[PDB]
């Protein structure tokens, strides 16, 4: 179990697809990174210059899309890697 | 008459073992300003051998600076039989001189002496926007093509070994035409004998060759025996400094048979024909003659030179005393002098080491800068 | 006019040998008028005559794995499509469009580019193996400006249009009416044949026409002996005779004979005989 | 559905004119990328120093000039392009 | 028609003289680009920390002096090109 810290989130991303828009089939570089996840747990709220927590806008269960880099940490739990970024990485929420 | 011009490609033993020599002599140059080089190169089937005489403050491991040069031709494979990875290179140079502290002391630089006895010649005509004898000039322009071809990628299965002759014809002194195209190279064993002339004389041999100048009678021959697929340091012997006709003038222009490859500026066996050539494109480049030639001769343990000769073949349109009136007064042919306005302490001899001494811009010998005050001053 | 005449022009022209002038008659015969007819060495100890119908290009699959008809050795597409461009290719994303669209369709698709690099290659032999579009690959013949003539040349022939990226054309917004149709399609480890393409014929009188004209100004023999084989390969046909000697030396004879027999015949079909 | 975090807008940019004050046909170089779209979502609202959320400027519907850089972002929705960008990344709104 | 937001201004550049200080007619780069321009129309105003609005100093149809940089942009409106910059940008009014 981890529970992320102020205002940060720990995601797992989806996997490659591999069919795009009909039939035709892409390996290697042709696919690239997937660039949406689901959220696995939410962190208690960002720090304000008055002290108080602002409770962040995503939940649990929630699918998000961010864009990498470099403030997105990849970590590898129980042999599954898992991505835990900020919620200022996160852009949309899907339905 | 028919003439003939042979060059040929970076990746002949000769042209390996000449880049070799000026490649240390640049890293050497480099960390030391004021070293002395002497220095040859041997290379055979697996087996490299490098030996002279350099005196110098500063210490450069050779093992590094000669795989970083052959591989930079392409040897990166035994296929050949040559490896850059794979080959061994020994050191047989003598690091220290006795003489390093008798002599240390100097009078004056600006009257330093002539170390050499001998003359040295310079050449130059309009034939070429280079100022350079034609024949030689395309047959360094094909072999150049090839090895920008062949690193670009487009013809993968072609090898460093390559060799090229180009026949000219002149009528009344000048050219009318290309008679014969020789290009003789080595290829991979993929690719059949008929594909192969195909790709060489569209590629290499159209582009460069002008189209102005190529008729109906001109003959092009590729491979003459039909399979130049033996090739590299296996089927030839390898040593410094073979073919100094080939890279100075082509046998256009009467040379004193100098060695240049491997050796430091201080030695006037090769600044001097620098100079030369300067001095004699220079002259050519104002209008002054149609062809010009640079006599300069030097004496072992004298400083002043001996005599300084000028040669036009009648084409002077000037006096030939108004012609060597100009070049005592405007250039500095002391040997010392032509190093300082020359800047030649600097690494840039590892270019010049393979497709000709000169013919190319960019070289601080080939500079005609000089030209428009030399016009001034005999007009 | 008659083969027997053509026939008796070849035996006289070569040194009284009738079967090198039959030979000749027969592949003048079966080539025709507008045509090319060479000769090159053999390895056998007697002469053969291959002709070749149709026209045909010194290229052939990029990888092993499109061959439909191992048994043969060689891949054949029925009724499929024939992409033409001259750019190179290291990425797929230039043809998801019409690889949906003719996968949409299904029958197959040829492409006919300079080079493909091994990413494409990668989609395209994972999207022949699973089943879903069947598609080839070969290198554009030739080089230089002579290859742009002849894909523009297959571009007339097959009724399609070319794919120029220094023209202002983009392969992403090409669609089906810039793919052109044949009847079949043979591609093995050396050669790729285009059999009864689907062009206008109009289109071909002009092409043959341009060749025609433009041999006149070539000053160089060589240049006629490729525009020549250029308009017999775009209409007619291209026969080659291999002679066949037990000794190089012999070989050498025979073959300044046949050619010798070759140009007779050629100038008493031209002009006549006495 | 996709609705942006805080004061991100998502935009889908209009079609490059090839036509340019006559028929001429412009081709290269010599057009370049739009630099006008619609809005299809608007978010909620930036969030102020203190903690309180400020309405944004712009309602679904209306034509915005941005300008691309680094801060815009790219995603594929429903196989269209969308771009989702900041509010403080667009310029003027036409008319 | 367009109007800015917030504190962003839209101004129309002059064109520049050639007979200067006299009969000599500049040619060439010697005629740099002028800096001065008069205002179109005028945002609604800068957006304080708190969330109060500050109405900008410039009023529609003043004449203004700006610097041109990187944070000027150039849109072409009726085949007319004007430029789009911020309040910070605008050095002096004429008069």
């Amino acid at each position: 179990n981890i529970r992320p810290l102020h205002d940060r989130v720990i995601v797992k991303r989806k996997e490659v697809e591999t069919k795009s828009a009909g039939g035709i089939v892409l390996t290697g570089s042709a696919a690239a990174k997937s660039t949406r996840g689901e959220v696995l747990a939410v962190g208690n709220g960002r720090i304000l210059e008055n002290g108080e927590v602002k409770p962040l806008d995503v939940k649990v269960g929630d699918i998000v899309i961010f864009n990498d880099g470099y403030g997105v940490k990849s970590e590898k739990i129980d042999n599954e890697e898992v991505l835990i970024m900020s919620e200022s990485d996160i852009l949309a929420i899907v339905e | 008459h028919l003439f003939t011009s042979e060059s040929v490609s970076e990746g002949h033993p000769d042209k390996i073992a000449d880049q070799i020599s000026d490649a240390v002599l640049d890293a050497i140059l480099e960390q030391d300003p004021k070293a002395r080089v002497a220095c040859e190169t041997y290379v055979k089937t697996g087996m490299v051998l490098v030996g002279g005489e350099i005196t110098t403050s500063a210490w450069v491991d050779i093992e590094e600076i000669t795989r970083n040069t052959v591989r930079e031709i392409g040897y990166v494979h035994s296929d050949m039989g040559f490896d850059a990875n794979s080959c061994a290179v020994l050191s047989a140079i003598g690091k220290q001189s006795p003489d390093i502290n008798q002599g240390v002391d100097r009078a004056d630089p600006l009257e330093q002496g002539a170390g050499d006895q001998g003359l040295m010649f310079g050449y130059a005509t309009n034939e070429t926007d280079v100022l350079m004898p034609a024949p030689i000039t395309y047959a360094h322009r094909l072999v150049q093509r090839q090895a920008e071809v062949r690193k670009n990628g487009t013809l993968p299965w072609l090898r460093p070994d390559a060799k090229s002759q180009v026949t000219f014809q002149y009528d009344d002194g000048k050219i009318v035409g290309i008679d014969a195209v020789v290009l003789s190279t080595q290829h991979s064993e993929e690719i059949d004998q008929k594909s192969l002339q195909e790709a060489v004389m569209e590629e290499i041999i159209k582009p460069i060759l002008p189209a102005e100048w190529l008729t109906s009678a001109t003959k092009f021959f590729i491979n003459p025996t039909g399979r130049f697929v033996i090739g590299g340091p296996m089927g030839d012997c390898g040593l410094t400094g073979r073919k100094i006709i080939v890279d100075t003038y082509g046998g256009m222009a009467r040379h004193g048979g100098g060695a240049f490859s491997g050796k430091d500026p201080s030695k006037v066996d090769r600044s001097a024909a620098y100079a030369a050539r300067y001095v004699a494109k220079n002259i050519v480049a104002a209008g002054l003659a149609d062809r010009c030639e640079i006599q300069v001769s030097y004496a072992i343990g004298v400083a002043e030179p001996t005599s300084i000769m000028v040669e036009t073949f009648g084409t002077e349109k000037v006096p030939s005393e108004q012609l060597t009136l100009l070049v005592r007064e405007f250039f500095d042919l002391r040997p010392y002098g032509l190093i300082q306005m020359l800047d030649l302490l600097h690494p840039i001899y590892k270019e010049t080491a393979a497709y000709g001494h000169f013919g190319r811009e960019h070289f601080p010998w080939e500079k005609t800068d000089k030209a428009q005050l030399l016009r001034d001053a005999a007009g | 006019s008659d083969s027997k005449a053509i026939a008796q022009v070849g035996t006289i022209s070569a040194n009284s040998d009738e079967t090198v002038g039959k030979l000749i008659a027969e592949a003048m015969d079966k080539v025709g008028k507008e045509g090319v007819i060479t000769v090159e060495d053999g390895t056998g100890l007697q002469d053969e005559l291959d002709v070749v119908e149709g026209m045909q290009f010194d290229r052939g699959y990029l990888s092993p794995y499109f061959i439909n008809k191992p048994e043969t050795g060689a891949v054949e597409l029925e009724s499929p499509f024939i992409l033409l461009a001259d750019k190179k290719i290291s990425n797929i994303r230039e043809m998801l469009p019409v690889l949906e669209a003719v996968a949409k369709a299904g029958k197959p698709l040829l492409i006919i580019a300079e080079d493909v690099e091994g990413e494409a290659l990668a989609t395209l032999v994972v999207n022949t193996m699973r089943g879903i579009v069947k598609v080839a690959a070969v290198k554009a013949p030739g080089f230089g400006d002579r290859r742009k003539a002849m894909l523009q040349d297959i571009a007339t022939l097959t009724g399609g249009t070319v794919i120029s990226e220094e023209i202002g054309m983009e392969l992403e917004k090409a669609t089906l009416e810039d793919l052109g149709q044949a009847k079949r399609v043979v591609i093995n480890k050396d050669t790729t044949t285009i059999i009864d393409g689907v062009g206008e014929e109009a289109a071909i009188q002009g092409r043959v026409a341009q060749i025609r004209q433009q041999i006149e100004e070539a000053t160089s023999d060589y240049d006629r002996e490729k525009l020549q084989e250029r308009v017999a390969k775009l209409a007619g046909g291209v026969a080659v005779i291999k002679v066949g000697a037990a000794t190089e030396v012999e070989m050498k004879e025979k073959k300044a004979r046949v050619e010798d027999a070759l140009h007779a015949t050629r100038a008493a079909v031209e002009e006549g005989v006495v």
